[PDB]
């Protein structure tokens, strides 16, 4: 079947820029719609038939081109508009959908507030552990996450989870969390989070030794 | 007005099947085909087929063959979509969408969630150290969803509540927190009002050092 790639997969833009996200098929069709999605919602219809608008939808969203290639252009972005997007062909079965193109918020490097907190009693009673690292309310996204266990490098064994952007100051906020046995908690001593990101010159270690 | 109202969520067995219904108000039933497409996590959407519920006619998407069998019921207004041998990967959201033209209508998404696992409520942790932060893990339920609230509704401001993870287990892991002065550590109180409405499991956690 028809398959779309669109370009670029993730944008990063700031409130009133000329954003052009691209969609290339994999063999010629005739018509391209486009829609745009929110977080939990069904998405909307923006442009039907390659370029028309639907009604209701601002005439800052455009869209044009033919055969294999087809874009849309937001040429002032407005608040409303960071969301997903994506393109759709309806021209044969199967009825296919472009891969999505993530536009979120630019703004200013933000260092993350870093916490780690240690095991509760409550929960070592059962025979697991869970170790827990936040980062909170930074800028951009990418942020790397070392867990020591007395100075071994952990890999694989920790899973982290992230905020969507925020609504007022686009930050994010990050849980990585350690799991163990009991028992192998109770091997070593020194439990550490190691905190890599570019609005940090060195590296920020928070850490405990396990015994309050 | 035009609006399409799918059931609500679901949690299957491997190997089971599951019944999905969309009814349809704001326009005549039959005069228009009613499609099913699938999103499922890292959202990719796929369509998966129509009914048109004056014949009775169905399309297919190749892909989806083998998994769902669409019927419509013209007395009620509403389209079905059954999904048969559910499997893990059948985890996602469904939707219904009217198919006049592109689709402009669509229902609010079922979440159906296939998994070996069994209800089970959360245990609740707590997360304890200007400012300081705390929360409360909420570890080792079944199935989503769970809602994390800090002193009754009080307090939202600083508040992130972080999608769940899926645990080798096949059970569910989340945290909550939030930051709080440090001055008031030993003296303020701080709750966490967990509900797993699923196993009908609500808890309120005080969090101290």
């Amino acid at each position: 079947d028809i398959q779309m790639t669109q370009s670029p997969s993730t944008l990063s833009a700031s409130v009133g820029d000329r954003v052009t996200i691209t969609c290339s098929a994999s063999s010629s069709i005739s018509y391209m719609h486009w829609y745009q999605q929110k977080p939990g919602k069904a998405p909307k219809l923006l442009i039907y038939t390659t370029s028309n608008l639907a009604s209701g939808v601002p005439a800052r969203f455009s869209g044009s081109g033919s055969g294999t290639e087809f874009t849309l252009t937001i040429s002032s972005l407005q608040p409303d508009d960071f969301a997903t997007y994506y393109c759709h062909q309806r021209s044969t079965y199967p009825l296919t959908f472009g891969q999505g193109t993530k536009v979120e918020v630019k703004r200013t490097v933000a260092a993350p507030s870093v916490f780690i907190f240690p095991p509760s009693d409550e929960q070592l009673k059962s025979g697991t552990a869970s170790v827990v690292c936040l980062l909170n309310n930074f800028y951009p996204r990418e942020a790397k996450v070392q867990w020591k266990v007395d100075n071994a490098l952990q890999s694989g064994n920790s899973q982290e989870s992230v905020t969507e952007q925020d609504s007022k100051d686009s930050t994010y906020s990050l849980s990585s969390t350690l799991t163990l046995s009991k028992a192998d908690y109770e091997k070593h001593k020194v439990y550490a989070c190691e905190v890599t990101h570019q609005g940090l010159s060195s590296p920020v270690t928070k850490s405990f030794n396990r015994g309050e | 007005q035009v609006q399409l109202v799918q059931s609500g969520a679901e949690v299957k067995k491997p190997g089971s099947s599951v019944k999905v219904s969309c009814k349809a108000s704001g326009y005549t039933f039959t005069s228009y085909r009613m499609h099913w497409v699938r999103q499922a996590p890292g959202q990719g959407l796929e369509w998966i087929g129509y009914i048109n519920p004056s014949t009775g006619y169905t399309e297919y998407n190749q892909k989806f063959k083998d998994k769902a069998t669409i019927t419509a019921d013209e007395s009620t207004n509403t389209a079905y979509m059954e999904l048969s041998s559910l499997r893990s990967e059948d985890t996602a959201v469904y939707y219904c969408a009217r198919g006049g033209g592109v689709f402009d209508y669509w229902g609010q998404g079922t979440l159906v969630t296939v998994s070996s696992a069994s209800t089970k409520g959360p245990s609740v942790f707590p997360l304890a150290p200007g400012t300081a932060a705390l929360g409360c893990l909420v570890k080792d339920y079944f199935p989503e969803p769970v809602t994390v609230s800090w002193n009754s509704g009080a307090l939202t401001s600083g508040v992130h509540t972080f999608p769940a993870v899926l645990q080798s287990s096949g059970l569910y892991s989340l945290s909550s927190v939030v930051t709080v002065p440090s001055s008031s550590l030993g003296t303020q109180t701080y709750i966490c009002n967990v509900n797993h409405k699923p196993s009908n499991t609500k808890v309120d956690k005080k969090v101290e050092p």
